[PDB]
């Protein structure tokens, strides 16, 4: 999925697009066309302290 | 003419708060140096937005070209381009907007959309 | 105040562009009267939104606002930019031991 | 079957204070007043390019 | 010489036999209280109803033979009407897949174009173009709307000065210049002098805000009771006493209390006195005698007869419940 | 030379009559409803074809 | 669109004359020159533009003794437009039916000077016709999320 800059950069597209919540990074969801799938661009799922900042 | 690298340093922040005459107008936010080309792919892709029958985009290009190549530097607050009406149609601010959004990235320098009359500086700063 | 624009230096330390005195109104107001001699009660002024909780505290370009209150027994408008306010422009510059206070 | 209408008196016993239409129309009010000063705001913003 | 009605404002609707006849063919069916899968609209002719593309291609789209409805509007439609005038056909599909079709007199961009001797793509918004089509007096926008009512059964409903800027801004959204209005002017009479025509309008002006105000009288008179009701105005109320009202209660039925007609019930001065003094402990209007807040508080389209009536003391005070 | 504000003769501190037009963008806060409206619960608006078709 | 349109255009018919005094045709010249040229918009922005299909006579266009050709049924003779007071409320029109700008309808109701009572009406339609243009977009923006011009317009 895209990544957006940030939280601002993200919006809703379809009717059927849908705000979700991955491990506290805020994503949009489309069950129907899913080029529509934004994620905010953050961390990853898993990360330790010197491997990632 | 062969000025020094330190002259018409854009850094300051300036006194005056423009008066934009048209509807609406796009305004410099920071210090910078604006090529020309960029102003006019901004200016393109602003023409693409408009509706002609009603809209004419003003450039404000009279301000001084310095020597890099030639570009210019822009103080805070300096206006670039404004919407004028050729008729009775108002814009709300999100349709304004809406319109610069266009024009706005190939401007390297951050910018706002201000509406007619003087620049209220205490609302845009 | 707003043609003036008042040259401020100070003493700065740690990574990003902090100072390690930060500003507020009662020496704003002291700039004003150092060098420009405006005298005006330091309770007029304002500071921006980002500057209320920490002060001003940050290196460069800062802006804050000054309220001038009576006009409209003056008659004072569009001969302004507006009849209340005036953007007083500090640049804060980091100096040394040497030249700085504080 | 005769149909003999409830009349006004009978009827405007229960009239009553209807909050639902209370605050609708109050708040339609409020909407043509912003309207108003928005009107207002673009003469305001027009009228400010005069010469001093 | 002739002048066929001379009388203060009476052609309203059109003559006996359109009425009737545009009402037992222009008509309702009742509606039957089903699921509507379908609401269609055509464009058909008097004549003719085809089984061509539109309306069998959306009646064999269903599976219905589209044969039935083309006889039954040919039946309907060839008798009474002159030809090539195009009607509105809403045709209203159940879930039943039965379904109930209503004629309807032409679009009112028919009736323009007809009245100004013009045919189809000869108009258009004026500022595509920047001068006006054809030139239009008001008298001729009566008898367009004349014909187009709300409903047959009723023809005076709704009335004719206010639906009449429906098609005279419908023919102004067409581009079509005006005589009564957007010129100063009316247009020249032979016989009269200036100051004679001016003085024939103040008298007759009124005589129509008369017959007019009598009229929308009865039309409230038939309607059901809750418009006989008290809804006060919201813009005397300082805009905000209008929010800090919406933020509790008390405010607003304190105010619809105090400011409401004196009938039986609700003229009590000591539940009265109580409510405008508990107003004015806030700073809510306090510039008032109680009967100028009977006056600056009341319905204002409500019109003038029964908001007199409501005003005044003795016509209301016989509303009373017997037993 | 010192510069200092002159007092105040007559009227208000802030100009009442010669107020500066506000320059945001005057949108009503009950015509877009965003924030900023505190609306009683038994007073809420638009619910035309929710809860404000079956009233009372 | 070619729907819903007349395919042919009948002639006006002349029933009784409005007058019994005939104009020179110099009266139905200066008469004529003073229609030709219009006004458009109220507002600071009014243009005059001129008026295309003027009539030969003004006298008679549109006043009385005119049939429209607006008939539709079999039997249906063409209407006679009747004297001016029996249509009722037209003077009261001819003050109201104008195009309002919402501004300067708004200025009236501050001052309480209307030109006709009916203007009150005429400004709370506006109203409510551009609170339904908000009203619109935020069951539009609802469902998802619509963009104000964002799209190249034209081609
Ligand atoms: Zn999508």
């Amino acid at each position: 999925p895209q990544m957006v800059m940030s939280r601002d950069e993200l919006k809703l597209r379809c009717e059927y697009c849908r705000f979700e919540w991955i491990h506290d990074t805020l994503c949009v969801r489309c069950p129907a066309q899913p080029s529509h799938d934004q994620r905010e661009m953050w961390l990853h799922s898993t990360w330790m302290w010197g491997k990632q900042q | 003419i062969r000025q020094f690298r330190r002259y018409g340093d854009p850094r300051y922040i300036n006194n005056e708060a423009a008066l934009i005459r048209g509807q609406w107008g796009l305004i410099t936010a920071d210090f910078g140096m604006v090529t020309q080309s960029q102003m006019e792919n901004a200016r393109l892709a602003i023409l693409r937005r408009l509706p002609r029958g009603s809209f004419t985009l003003t450039m404000h290009t009279d301000y001084e070209e310095f020597p890099v190549h030639f570009a210019f530097k822009f103080t805070t607050g300096v206006p670039l381009f404004e919407i004028m009406p050729i008729s009775a149609r108002r814009l709300n601010q999100a349709e304004a907007e809406g319109i610069f959004l266009a024009g706005r990235p190939f401007i390297p320098l951050q910018t706002v959309v201000v509406p007619q009359g003087r620049v209220d500086e205490y609302h845009v700063f | 105040v707003n043609t003036g624009y008042l040259l401020f230096g100070r003493q700065s330390w740690g990574q990003g562009f902090l100072i390690n005195c930060p500003l507020r109104k009662r020496d704003v107001a002291q700039k004003l009267w150092e060098q420009y001699k405006v005298r005006i009660d330091p309770r007029l002024i304002e500071f921006r939104e980002k500057d209320r909780r920490t002060g001003i505290q940050e290196l460069g370009h800062n802006w804050c606002w000054l309220y001038l209150p009576g006009a409209e027994e003056l008659g004072i408008n569009r001969e302004v930019y507006d009849n209340k306010r005036v953007k007083v422009r500090i640049h804060v510059r980091k100096m040394n031991s040497m030249f700085a206070l504080y | 079957l005769q149909q003999r209408p409830v009349t006004m008196g009978e009827y405007r016993l229960f009239s009553v204070p209807d909050p639902r239409e209370l605050g609708q129309d109050a708040v339609d009010t409020m909407r043509r007043r912003e309207s108003h000063n928005m009107e207002v705001w673009w003469r305001k913003r027009k009228e400010q390019l005069k010469p001093p | 010489p002739k002048t066929v009605c001379v009388e203060p404002g009476s052609n309203r609707l059109p003559e006996a036999l359109v009425v009737e006849k545009a009402r037992d063919i222009f008509g309702r069916p009742e509606f039957p209280g089903k699921r509507v899968l379908h609401n269609w609209r055509f464009f058909i002719k008097a004549g003719k109803a085809a089984t061509g593309p539109p309306v069998g291609q959306e009646f064999s789209k269903l599976g219905l033979k589209a044969m039935d409805f083309a006889k039954v509007f040919n039946d309907r439609t060839k008798p009474h009407f002159k030809e090539d005038v195009e009607l509105i056909v809403r045709i209203q599909v159940y879930f039943d897949k039965s379904y109930l079709f209503t004629i309807e007199p032409p679009p009112t961009a028919w009736f323009i174009l007809r009245a100004l001797r013009k045919k189809r793509r000869e108009t258009g918004p004026v500022p595509l173009r920047g001068h006006y089509c054809a030139l239009m007096t008001l008298e001729m926008a009566y008898e367009i709307a004349k014909m187009k009512p709300l409903c047959w059964g009723r023809p005076e409903y709704p009335l004719l000065e206010t639906r009449v800027r429906r098609v005279v801004g419908q023919a102004r959204r067409m581009g079509v210049c005006f005589i009564g209005v957007d010129t100063p002017y009316s247009s020249p009479v032979k016989d009269m002098t200036e100051q004679q025509y001016t003085e024939e309008c103040e008298r007759y002006r009124r005589i129509h805000m008369e017959q007019y105000t009598t009229l929308r009288q009865r039309e409230l008179e038939e309607a059901p009771l809750i418009e006989r009701l008290h809804r006060p105005n919201m813009s005397p109320l300082t805009d905000e006493q209008i929010e800090e009202g919406l933020r509790d209660p008390c405010l607003l039925d304190t105010l619809w209390r105090a400011s409401h007609p004196l009938s039986p019930y609700h003229r009590d001065l000591r539940e009265r006195e109580l409510a405008r003094r508990y107003l004015n402990a806030r700073g809510w209007v306090k510039d008032m005698t109680p009967e100028e807040m009977r006056i600056v508080f009341m319905n204002y389209r409500l019109p003038e007869g029964e908001k007199r009536k409501q005003m005044d003391e003795a016509a209301m005070s016989g509303e009373v419940y017997w037993t | 030379r010192y510069y200092a504000l002159p007092h105040l003769r007559t009227g208000p501190p802030m100009p009442t009559t010669l107020e500066q037009p506000s320059g945001e963008f005057p949108w009503g806060k009950f015509s877009t409803m965003v924030g900023g409206t505190r609306i009683h619960p038994l007073y809420r608006p638009d619910g035309f074809f929710k809860d404000n078709m079956y009233p009372a | 669109k070619r729907t819903g349109k007349p395919a042919d255009t009948p002639d006006y018919k002349q029933v009784y004359l409005p007058y019994d005094a005939a104009p020179t045709e110099r009266e139905l010249e200066r008469e004529r020159r003073r229609f030709k040229q219009a006004y458009h918009g109220r507002m600071e922005h009014r243009k005059l533009v001129e008026v295309k299909e003027v009539p030969l006579n003004v006298y008679t266009y549109g006043k009385e003794g005119m049939s429209l050709p607006i008939a539709i049924f079999k039997d249906q003779k063409d209407p006679v437009i009747g004297p001016e007071w029996t249509y009722p409320g037209i003077y009261e029109n001819k003050i109201a039916a104008q195009h309002w700008y919402t501004e300067e309808l708004f200025d009236k109701e501050s001052k309480e000077a209307f030109e006709s009572p009916w203007q009150q009406q005429i400004l709370d339609n506006q109203v409510k016709r551009r609170m339904a243009k908000v009203m619109f977009r935020m069951r539009q923006v609802n469902m998802k999320a619509v963009d104000l011009f964002q799209k190249e317009r034209g081609s």
